[PDB]
This record gives C-alpha cells, structure tokens and sequence, in this order.
C-alpha cells in the first residue's frame, strides 16, 4: 500500500525440485544447462515486469 | 507607568472619558517631557458599546449593525494620536486590544480598525487549547513597515532574513504535515522529516514563552539560528551565502 491505496506484487519461489535435471545425458547437456539458467533469469525478469 | 482603571459598574459616560485622559497624558510625556511612551488600550468593543449608549442618549437613529454611523470619526481621532515630530526627541506607539466578536472578521469594528491602523496580529483558540502560552498565530500575522524598523545598525543585520526563513519553513512544515495526515510516512522523505522536527521544536520552544521569561532580541536570534541549523545550507536557499557564513558554520 502506498498513499492509502493497495496494489499487488508478485514474487518468485524456487522450489527445490527438478524433472529434466539429466535429459540428454549420453549426448550432451551443457548447452541445455545454459538454456536453463538463461530462461530462469528470464522468468525472474518477466515476473518482475508482470 | 501611568495606570488608569475603570471598573465595569462605573458610569457609562466616564468610559468614553478615560482614553482621552490617557492620550493627553501620553502626549504630554512624549512631547513636552521628550519621552518614548508605549500606550496600550484594552477592550474597545465595550468602548463601542459605550459609544452606542451615548448615541441612544442622543436620540439619533442607529446605523449598520446598530452601531452609530459616526464610529469612524471617533475611532480615527483615538487611533491617530501618535508618531514622531520634527525638532523633538520622543515618540508614541499605540497597541489596542480588540475583542473580536464570535470570530467575525466582517464585523464593522475590526474591519474599520484594520482599515485605520497598519498591520495586525492574530491569536488562536486552538493553540490556547493546546496549552501553549502565548497562543500567537504567526501564519496570518503581518507587520506593516517592519522592513525599516529592523536591519543593520539598528540591530543585527539579518533579522528580517531570519524571520522570512522561519515563516517560509513554518509554511512548508504545515503543508507537509497536512499532506502527511492523509498520505502516510511510507511516502515521506528525509527533508520532510527535518521539516516536521523543525515545526515541532518551533512550537515547543520559540512560540513557548512562559510568564516571567525576560527574553532579548539577540538570544532569540540565537534560538532561531539553532532551529535553522537542523537543516544544511543546501535547502536554505532564500539567503545569500555571503550572509549565511555569518552563523551557519558555528
């Protein structure tokens, strides 16, 4: 609340779990991990602007 | 001191007599005895009532709000008996007390008294309820020719500067308090906290006088400077730095 009027705010929680933690283990997964961190920070930014 | 006294039960006619005696004695002291006389008069509302008494006795039809239509001339002759004169060492200063009827600025008596005299000073009921003595409201107060009554040589040079600063800061403090009372401290900046502190300290200390506190101009100037020192020079804009060096870096 600012100046007596309320507005909503969104916050990101990082649950400690994964499903694709080892997809493509026998061919390569490091570029996939770069995608993971890139899209995680993207999700942070998107939630903030939302 | 020259004390004239006139109780309520005394004759109505003698009520219009005492101010003339006081004025005559004041003129005699100021001019023939080359004195500086501060005359003060009290409750001119009842004086107007006595004027109404004599008007009723005169069988002259009353005027607006029942008061006689020639109140102007009598009050003018009472007010104008002062000033300084050539080839003389003395002056007369008049300070009447008017009992504002029921907060009526449009009442004829205060209107005409404001017309004749120069400037005015207000008191406040709310401040009296706040138990702050004397209850003097400086926001509407105004002295007509203060600019020449004060300055270097007569007193310290920057008195008028200080009073202007205090007035402006008080106005800003009142405004931010009004915004505050509905908005909230969540949206308040530090400079506004400093303004609030200055306001609170100002009514706590400067306005507060007490009954028997003989205060002089120099120490009041020091107190005002101490209040102003709560702020840095950045926002003390209205005063040139050449004169701010006089007391700000103390």
């Amino acid at each position: 609340n600012v100046a007596g009027v309320t507005l909503p705010v969104f916050e990101h929680y990082h649950e400690g779990t994964d499903s694709y933690e080892l997809t493509g283990l026998a061919r390569g997964g490091e570029q996939l991990a770069k995608l993971k961190r890139n899209y995680a920070k993207a999700v942070e930014l998107l939630v903030e602007l939302a | 001191v020259c004390l004239f006294l006139n109780l309520a039960n005394d004759p109505t006619i003698e009520r219009i007599i005492t101010p003339r005696l006081a004025l005559t004695t004041a003129e005699f002291l100021a001019y023939q005895c080359e004195k500086h006389v501060l005359v003060i008069l009290t409750d001119m509302s009842s004086y107007a009532e006595a004027l109404r008494e004599v008007s009723a006795a005169r069988e002259e039809v009353p005027g607006r709000r029942g008061f006689p239509g020639y109140m102007y001339t009598d009050l003018a002759t009472i007010y104008e008996r002062a000033g300084r004169v050539e080839g003389r060492n003395g002056s007369i200063t008049q300070i009447p007390i008017l009992t504002m009827p029921n907060d009526d600025i449009t009442h004829p008596i205060p209107d005409l008294t404001g017309y004749i005299t120069e400037g005015q000073i207000y008191v406040d009921r709310q401040l009296h309820n706040r138990q702050i003595y004397p209850p003097i409201n400086v926001l509407p107060s105004l002295s007509r020719l203060m600019k020449s009554a004060i300055g270097e040589g007569m007193t310290r040079k920057d008195h008028a500067d200080v009073s202007n600063q205090l007035y402006a800061c008080y106005a800003i403090g009142k405004d931010v308090q009004a915004m505050k009372a509905v908005v909230g401290e969540e949206a308040l900046t530090s400079d506004d906290l400093l303004y609030l502190e200055f306001l609170q300290k100002f009514e706590k200390n400067f306005i507060t006088q007490g009954p028997y506190e003989n205060r002089t101009v120099y120490e009041t100037l020091d107190i005002g400077w101490q209040l102003l020192r709560i702020f840095p020079k950045e926002m003390l804009k209205r005063i040139p730095q050449s004169t701010l060096s006089e007391f700000y870096p103390r």
